[PDB]
């Protein structure tokens, strides 16, 4: 992640995150809902740093010295460049809401009210029929990815080196492979934890508590489009297995 | 350092996040408690081996019978999570986790772990639980569901006072590294 970014979002909380004297002008109630929707901003942050992990680093990486075989790099990341076009453009409305709602002479002090209308945007129309097909897609390619990998690293040489190589330093210890795959699977199942929480301390302005209802409720359709289009592709699976399930 | 997988299963309301999130922190949070855990690896040294334990949570894939076994690929240990304050935890692992976990997991070991135990003497709960002819999860239930399931080992936690954290991963480690 960019340093501007990675500073404005380096706190545990919202609370520790702004001055502490534009901290006692809130409500404990307001504090409440922005220390969730901060949590909820800097996990996409993060999960955003993990994509790019996962196209620069790795597969990068891998075409760039390596000698692998056409479709094997495609195969370990698949539907990379989608999600990271998806959570790139997500990101980039959450950071721009924030953005707007900082106090005049500050780079830390703001106060977000209005999420849920961002929320519905993202998880309906275009942009949620995009992510259903491209979640589906890499979910069912998941166990396909994780085998694939794991017969490179104990066959070949010049790829373990590789990955030994630029899995070493201290920052990329939760992030090998395996982990950035599982990690982004996970993602879309935190959303609706997150958003019942900001939904619990949003009472306050009765429409944001209808549109976080709303945006709560396209989330879990979304969840459940998705988890019934996943079947896990099997490298080698006869069709009579694949027919027969 | 050898790397091994720990992953955590149980009803929504097990309190697993919470305890993820306290063990690798070695706090319970003062200021905010998360409402999610991304991942952590931890290094852990147990009768004198160091090892490398990777820690997932599968909060909110609970409803998604498709999405959630994807979290279970190559474990080494299983964490099976229930809430002392809640027997109706209890009962949902024989009857939905313990089959999932052998199906996907065969052969790994697993845990029982009772979580919240700093609520088995709190006078608020054992209120709440007698309106449903309910009461807090005895010690002894415990160890006979682990008994029941074939569990490693029947243990206790409280994320909220720490007690018993570090004994439950170190044991996790140990199983782990087993045969
Ligand atoms: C056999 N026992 N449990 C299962 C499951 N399949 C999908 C989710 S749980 N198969």
């Amino acid at each position: 992640s960019m340093e501007m970014d990675e500073k404005d979002f380096a706190a545990d909380s919202w609370s520790l995150a702004v001055d502490s004297s534009f901290l006692q002008q809130h409500k404990k109630e307001v504090m409440k809902q922005q220390d969730v929707i901060y949590e909820l901003i800097q996990t996409e942050l993060h999960h955003v740093r993990t994509l790019k992990i996962m196209t620069r680093l790795f597969r990068t990486g891998m075409l760039e010295e390596l000698h692998l075989e056409p479709g094997v790099v495609q195969g370990l990341f698949p539907c990379v460049d989608e999600l990271s076009d998806i959570h790139t453009r997500f990101l980039s409305q959450l950071l721009e809401r924030r953005r707007q709602a900082l106090c005049p002479g500050s780079t830390r002090n703001f106060v977000i009210h209005r999420l849920g209308d961002l929320l519905i945007s993202q998880f309906s129309g275009p942009s949620a029929e995009q992510m259903c097909k491209t979640y589906s897609e890499f979910c069912s390619r998941h166990s396909k990815a994780l085998k694939l990998y794991k017969e490179l690293y104990a066959r070949d040489k010049r790829f373990q080196q590789f990955i030994r190589k630029v899995t070493r330093p201290a920052v990329l210890k939760r992030h090998g492979v395996q982990e950035c795959i599982l990690l982004v699977t996970q993602r879309i199942t935190k959303y609706p934890l997150l958003i019942s929480r900001i939904l619990q301390h949003s009472h306050g302005i009765e429409e944001e508590r209808q549109d976080l209802t709303t945006a709560l409720g396209l989330v879990k359709e979304l969840l459940s489009n998705v988890d019934e289009g996943i079947y896990q592709l099997e490298k080698g699976a006869r069709l009579q297995e694949i027919y027969n399930r | 350092a050898i790397r091994k997988k720990l992953v955590i299963v149980g009803d929504g309301a097990c309190g697993k996040t919470c305890l993820l999130i306290v063990f690798s922190k070695d706090q319970f949070p003062e200021v905010y408690v998360p409402t999610v855990f991304e991942n952590y690896v931890a290094d852990i040294e147990v009768d004198g081996k160091q090892v490398e334990l990777a820690l997932w949570d599968t909060a909110g894939q609970e409803d998604y019978d498709r999405l959630r076994p994807l979290s279970y690929p190559d474990t080494d240990v299983i964490l099976m999570c229930f809430s002392i304050d809640s027997p109706d935890s209890l009962e949902n692992i024989p009857e939905k986790w313990t089959p999932e976990v052998k199906h996907f997991c065969p052969n790994v070991p697993i845990i029982l772990v009772g979580n919240k135990k700093d609520l088995r003497n709190d006078e608020h709960t054992r209120r709440e639980l007698a309106k449903m002819k309910q009461e807090p999860v005895k010690p002894e239930e415990g160890r006979d569901m682990a008994n029941r399931i074939g569990a490693f080992g029947y243990m206790e936690c409280s994320a909220k006072t720490k007690d018993g954290v570090r004994e439950v991963f170190e044991m996790a480690t140990r199983a782990a590294l087993q045969a």
